[PDB]
Order: structure tokens, then sequence, then C-alpha cells
């Protein structure tokens, strides 16, 4: 999923 | 000669961020096209499933401030740059199973702003054993390499050719490799998301005859 993505990650937040 | 190096050089990096990602447009994507060369298999770990490789990691891209005007600097068309001078587009790979020395390497950057950056890596990531296909001793090792902080949308990673490079393999005592085939894969997440590309290697090894 995103939030397990460091490129992603930081915008679920 | 020497003499225009130098004056490139000064003249190239007088206002030059290598933090700035290098597109003149900020909404501009920066390409990459990455080459794997596998040049030995150092241990194919089947207790842990995990192999150790030594690879070569090219990579090219444009750098759109990295440029200059041949006639300006006696013709020079090309320099030798420590690699960390430049922006570097960051790409790591994935799967790494291994949980942890940095090396100083050196790119060619053209007149044209293109940058070459060849590197040397020591990478550990996990297999799966297959015993379905013959010869039915096979070990299948994915190297998956994309950017740590990049989405598509800034940084796009590109395959240079259809597989890893394999003209310099050492061939391992028990593993032959079948092939090193390479996709690219670009993931969306929900309906909107940014898209996230990375470029795999299928490494396929079967156990050697003997
Ligand atoms: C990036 O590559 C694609 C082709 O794969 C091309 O259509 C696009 O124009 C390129 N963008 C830049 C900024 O070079
Ligand atoms: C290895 O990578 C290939 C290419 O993306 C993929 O299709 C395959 O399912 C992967 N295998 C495993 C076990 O992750």
């Amino acid at each position: 999923g995103c939030c397990s993505d460091p490129r992603c990650r930081y915008r679920c937040r | 000669d020497g003499k225009y190096a130098q004056k490139l050089f000064n003249d190239l990096f007088e206002d030059y961020s290598n933090a700035l990602r290098p597109v003149e447009d900020t909404d501009k994507v920066l390409n990459v096209t990455l080459q794997i060369t596998l040049s030995q298999i150092k241990d194919m770990d089947e207790r842990n499933q995990i192999l150790t490789a030594y690879l070569w990691i090219r990579q090219i891209w444009h750098d759109a401030y990295l440029t200059w005007d041949r006639d300006q600097y006696d013709g020079l068309d090309s320099i030798r740059i420590p690699s960390d001078l430049v922006w570097r587009p960051d790409i790591v790979l994935y799967n790494k199973a291994d949980d942890e020395e940095p090396v100083n390497t050196n790119v060619v950057l053209r007149y044209d702003g293109l940058i070459t950056w060849d590197a040397p890596a020591i990478t550990k990531s996990s297999c799966v054993v297959d015993v379905t296909y013959f010869p039915f001793d096979n070990q299948q090792c994915n190297l998956t390499f994309g950017s740590w902080t990049y989405n598509g949308n800034q940084v796009d990673i590109f395959n240079a050719l259809d597989s890893g490079d394999l003209s310099d393999f050492i061939e391992d005592v028990e593993w032959e490799v079948h092939g090193m085939p390479a996709v690219k894969n670009v993931i969306s997440y929900g309906c909107c998301s940014e898209p996230y590309p990375d470029v795999t290697f299928t490494l396929l090894l079967k156990r050697r005859s003997h």
C-alpha cells in the first residue's frame, strides 16, 4: 500500500 | 586540454546544487535508463534462501544544468567527475534482505548534459526455490530497483536492455545462470495516486550438472 512505500508514505500522515 | 577542463568545471559548478533534481521545469520528469551487469554469484545461501551477488549498475540520465558549448572550451566534450558532485537519481535495491562501507565513484558528464554512472554493488536478496520446472533444482532471485524518494512523475526508470548483462559473468561452481530477464513495473495506489516505477531482474539459477 502507499503507506509502506518510502516514496509515498510521508503523505498518509 | 587540462587547461580548459578546470575552466569548464569551475564554470559548471559556480551555481550548481547536487541536491536539486536537474530539470529546467519542476513538473518535467527526469528519465533514467538502468543496466545491471552480473559480475559473479558470491554466495547462494540455500539454508537462509539469500543470494549475495557482485553487480555493476550503470545509470544514465540528463542533467539540464551541466551542459556547455564545446567551442567555448577548446572543443572539450566530456569530463570525469566524482559522482557525488552531481545530483544522482537515488536508486536502491528494494528487496534487500541485508539489514545494513560506501565507495567513491566517478561519472562521465558529456557536453549535452548526459551523465553515465557505473558503480559497483554487493547485494543480498531473498530467493524462492522452484522444484517443478526442469531440472527441478532451481533458484529464482528477483532484484528490484527503484528510487528511494522520488515518484514516477519526478524520476522515471527504464531498462537499458531486455535482460541483465551476463557477458562478464564468472561461472559459479554449483549454480548455472539460466537467464536474467528484466521487466519494468509501474504501480499506482487507489484511484488517483501518482505512478511508482521499478525495474526487476529475475535471476534464474539451475543447479549445475556434474
Ligand atoms: C522521458 O522518456 C519518455 C520515453 O520513454 C519520453 O516520451 C519523454 O519525453 C521523456 N521526458 C524527458 C523530460 O526526457
Ligand atoms: C519476481 O519478479 C517478477 C517480475 O516482476 C514477478 O513477475 C514475479 O512474480 C516475482 N516473483 C516473486 C516470487 O516475487
